[PDB]
């Protein structure tokens, strides 16, 4: 049941970096009136939400809460997500199992869509290719086979990629080896701050790099790419 | 590395476990039971959804008819199994079927046309790049300690006795019995309702499943056990309804699993389970039989009954030549073996030359499952 | 000194023994029986291997057909004998055929074309520097106590009566009978199955071989022995299947070896063994016959039957002139003699001028075996 | 059945002197997961093993054990070895008859290959010739007809050969006559240590000289030769 | 037949209908000349599937099964049996006979019994004995179309001749010998 606490942090940080107008202090609580989830849906799938049938908080009337959550479920099923034996009132009641399931699929959906936009039709693979190729231009040979690659935990790859993008934002005297859990933790926190220094609006936690959360890895990299292609 | 990796889908009578090859545990474990309304249903806070799966079907069990879709291991309802799979990909793993090969598991002795209908659906309805169908007991073995033997596999919808010589099932001597866990939940409820009991509300049709699994026993000698029901004192046990009410069960507890040994109790002409192990053994190579008696392994939820190892032993010992060493094996974990054996298997580069591809399915049709999956 | 030394290969119906000349005992003794699937087989944890040899063919005997390749001493199956030899060199002795001469042994009275096919294979297929083929009984003698006599040799695939004057077989008076141990295992199983018995599974086709060897007997007077089967009490003995089951054998035990004396029992026009010793003796030099009756020696696995010395004596005593001293000799060790006689022989510098060389084989062809190997 | 104990020692000592990364305490047990046998194969027949399909210990999963052993059998049959009615699971099950048979052929295969490399195509005979010739340069007349020569048990030949190679490593006051089983045992143990002192990475047992194990004799001599030709 | 039909997910679940495979077998089975080119002349379907009607009202459809059933006679591996098929056993009895009647036994191969009634069995028996037989034998397989009461009226003739009373095993003889005597007197 400790995974519930980790997912709570993960999706909370992700939602707060999407450019949403609401701020999440606790995903399990702040998501119950359905508004935030509608916002995330509108961001990950533009124009998907019909705001004419939604109610903006604060909300006292329970009807307005159930209505928001039902649109959330509808759009979710329309996107081919997997929601069985649930409805809007499940979100209002705080069904954590459903909330985490809906959030995961939202995160995965956004990631795939981002990759797909790189096509011609972006894909996760195009992002993986860009990162490896970008590092090779600096003369370095370290590469990754995927965004799940275990070696990522060291943080060395990201720092090299960031250095490749803009060498002026990475001070190597400050970087450590990715060996001890402490050393990794240190680079991770450094990576997250340097990326934001470049313009990356990411919300993963330092431990998302140390534990190699592939979904969060994909988005960070894609975000680095985003700003690199505009330099 | 994650996006790309086959999805292993293990289709159990009570539970489904689905994940990604190369992983240590199932990412989605869920209730199968599968429950279809048996009266056009749907809450208006859901799609016209007429298969509820897992726990959202426990909490309407009373208003729904529940299959364990899958029953005695075999699929009885094909559009509600189609629902389950759609939910596996699109809601539980949040995956796209047309980019991942699937390893689906199947019951020992699964009917011909079933193997073909799940090849059919998977290819045409989910547009799967590739697929394979492995028997569940064989992935339990790969994930672990034996190579020659005969397994007696009793799930929810079927039972088979399979002789295996060196990791290879001998298809001529495989025998299928269509009597497994669902047949026994059903027969329990009828002998309990015959005692003027009332399992009248949906959820409580699933309440016989827990008496069955909680109080049933296999008798060594049914006959001296029935009069060691009339010398009562210690045989009746009680079960409590959700309703507050009480059940008392006595001769029923051992009379339920007895339909496995004597399917006349069920109104079936079939031999029981003890004769079918013996009749597969007689169909095998004269020089491995002695190996098959020394390695009789039981697997599946319906083999979990207290007394079944002893009573299987007692009974095979009576039919077997007067010398055979008969060693019935009943490992106490007989919970995730089938899924992690498939996760191992579908991750080896070995396996990609083992699937049935989209190309091959076109080439042959649905029949090809019989050729390539043994 | 080891690497270089001929390899002696003794090819028995039940057992093969292979080693290096100059050595005291066989380095590899293995099961011949040779067992070919008689249904395209192969486990996928082996090559397309369709001759299993020795004990890895005992444990599939039930699913396989077993030759003793070699049968009554004679090779009935040439690619499965080719397999055995490849395994002798490449897996048992771990040798290279093109660097060692081989002495192969052969049955007394071995058919012409057999001698040539084993010259053929050995030279063309294994590219042997040289080879010789010695009769097995003659290497038993060299390894030991007689020089003039006639041997009656009964293996698995043949029987021959050979008159020998001073260490030299007299080829005109040699007589070959194609009825030996396999003919008798086969006839036993038919008279046992005629009694409504069931030798239905592979291994158990090899279970008649042990009844045959364990319970058969040769009768002195078949006729008074058959009614000393009807005055039963003590004649039926029992054999136990692997299956636990029981066999009971009675008149069969002596009726099996009787096909040696009367091959009408087998449906063969041939004289029995007692007449063939007598008809070789009549074909020899008038002045050694008295020596050949005084030295009738039996050799081979099929001469091991209780009563065969006495019954051979009784019978040659009836055909022989009314005065001949007839001394049938049946040394109780009639286990490694053939192999250590060949190991001695192929180590003498004497022997290198005795082989058929690669050169000679080219020169002549396969026929040369008849010239040089006597 | 006492020969099984002797072979166990013999091949154990041989394997441990091949330069393998694993150490064998008991051939019958330590060979069951297939790894060690793959190592020996890679040494005796370079590049023969495909490590991409092998699993490095510790191994819990039985599948990985059977897979290693099956490659062992495959490469064995490819080398024309004699393996009938066996497969990978035979090694895992500890089939001692198969394990000893496979090991012998491996030992004999390596020996022949070594001799063959002396050609131009080395052979066992070239090694035999070198040893006899090397001793004749010191003025001694003792020679051997083969590596199976009975007189070898005395240990006098080896000590002369070693003395011929480097007289400074053989103290003759310490050498005995090769008569009594005790005297032979003493020279043998001395021979094994002096050879290692020169650089010979051999693993035969002192009794391998006293009993004249021709295969082990060949390798020791070839090893002496190896280091002599580099002096 | 019932196992290959039930393998196709069919259901012969009720007693009488275990005897309903006997009529499909006898009504639709066939012996193939070349099993191999016959199986792909099941995949070029159109004309091979035929239907059978249950008492129950229900339908059966049978295709490759019809010829795959009698094929177990020629290849008893289909049944899981090590036995030679029927074509080899005629040839191995012929080889066990007197050298001077064999030519007579190939010219007079007669089939008899209910299981010889399959369409194609005369031709396929001929084709197969013609492959094992020396390259010259005239092989004449005989398959009289009445192969219904012959066995009974042959016995009625025989047991009425005064000839026959010296041919029985009497109560006396049975006592004398036991049950074994049947082997002596009935050939």
């Amino acid at each position: 049941d400790v995974e519930t606490c980790r997912d709570e942090r993960c999706y909370r940080l992700w939602i707060n970096s999407l450019g949403i107008d609401s701020y999440v202090n606790n995903v399990f609580e702040d998501v119950r009136n359905g508004w935030i989830l509608l916002e995330v849906l509108d961001k990950v799938s533009p124009s998907s939400v019909n705001w004419k049938h939604a109610s903006k908080p604060p909300i006292k009337m329970p009807f307005r809460k159930v209505e928001n959550c039902n649109q959330v479920i509808k759009i979710g099923k329309q996107l081919k997500f997997s929601l069985v034996n649930v409805a809007g009132n499940d979100i209002v009641q705080g069904n954590k199992k459903l909330i985490l399931g809906l959030l995961w699929q939202l995160m995965r959906f956004h990631m795939l869509q981002l990759l797909k936009s790189l096509r011609s039709e972006m894909t996760d693979a195009d992002i993986l290719s860009w990162a490896n190729r970008k590092v090779r231009t600096m003369g370095r040979k370290l590469q990754i086979e995927s965004f799940k690659d275990k070696s990522l935990s060291s943080g060395l790859f990201f720092l090299n990629l960031l250095w490749a993008v803009e060498p002026r934002v990475v001070n190597w005297n400050l970087v450590t080896k990715g060996e001890t859990d402490d050393e990794k933790r240190l680079n991770a926190t450094y990576i997250v701050s340097v990326a934001r220094k470049l313009g990356c609006s990411v919300f993963l936690l330092p431990e998302d790099i140390v534990e190699v959360n592939q979904k969060m890895i994909l988005i960070l990299t894609a975000s680095i790419m985003y700003w690199s292609l505009q330099r | 590395d994650d996006d790309i990796a086959a999805l292993v889908v293990d289709n159990g009578s009570g539970m489904c476990k689905a994940g990604f090859a190369g992983d240590d545990a199932p990412r989605a474990v869920f209730p199968s039971i599968v429950g279809r309304p048996r009266h056009q249903g749907v809450m208006v806070g859901m799609g016209q959804k007429d298969s509820y799966v897992g726990d959202e079907a426990q909490s309407k069990r009373g208003i729904l008819t529940l299959k364990y879709p899958i029953e005695h291991g075999i699929v009885t309802n094909w559009d509600d199994m189609e629902k389950i799979w759609h939910h596996t990909f699109y809601n539980e793993l949040r995956v796209a079927p047309e980019e991942h090969p699937v390893l689906l598991t199947e019951a020992p002795l699964n009917p011909k046309a079933n193997r073909e209908k799940m090849t059919q659906i998977m290819f045409e309805t989910f547009n799967t790049p590739a697929m394979y169908v492995a028997i569940q007991a064989v992935l339990s073995l790969y994930a672990s300690g034996r190579t020659t033997g005969i397994v007696m596999d009793s799930g929810d919808g079927v039972t088979h006795t399979v002789p295996i010589y060196e990791g290879y099932a001998l298809p001529h001597a495989i025998l299928r019995l269509d009597l497994a866990g669902r047949d026994l939940t059903d027969y329990l409820m009828k002998i309990l309702t015959e005692r003027g009991y009332s399992f009248t509300t949906t959820a409580e049709r699933e309440i016989v499943r827990d008496i069955k699994e909680k109080l049933c026993y296999v008798a060594l000698d049914f006959e001296q056990e029935m009069a060691t029901a009339a010398s009562s004192s210690s045989l009746e046990k009680s079960y409590e309804l959700p309703d507050g009410q009480v059940i008392t069960i006595g001769n029923e507890r051992f009379r339920c699993p007895e339909a496995l040994f004597q399917p006349s109790f069920l109104g079936m002409e079939s031999c029981g389970i003890h004769e079918t192990t013996f009749n597969s053994i007689m169909k095998c190579d004269v020089d491995i039989r002695k190996d098959l008696y020394a390695n009789t392994v039981l697997s599946g939820g319906t083999t979990m009954y207290p007394g079944i190892a002893d009573r299987m032993q007692k009974e095979i010992t009576a039919l077997a030549p007067s010398t055979m060493k008969i060693k019935i094996i009943a490992p106490p974990e007989r919970k995730y073996s089938v899924w992690i054996g498939g996760s191992i298997l579908a991750s080896l580069s070995t396996f990609q030359q083992m699937w049935i591809s989209k190309q091959e399915y076109d080439e042959s049709g649905p029949s090809i499952v019989h050729r390539k999956c043994f």
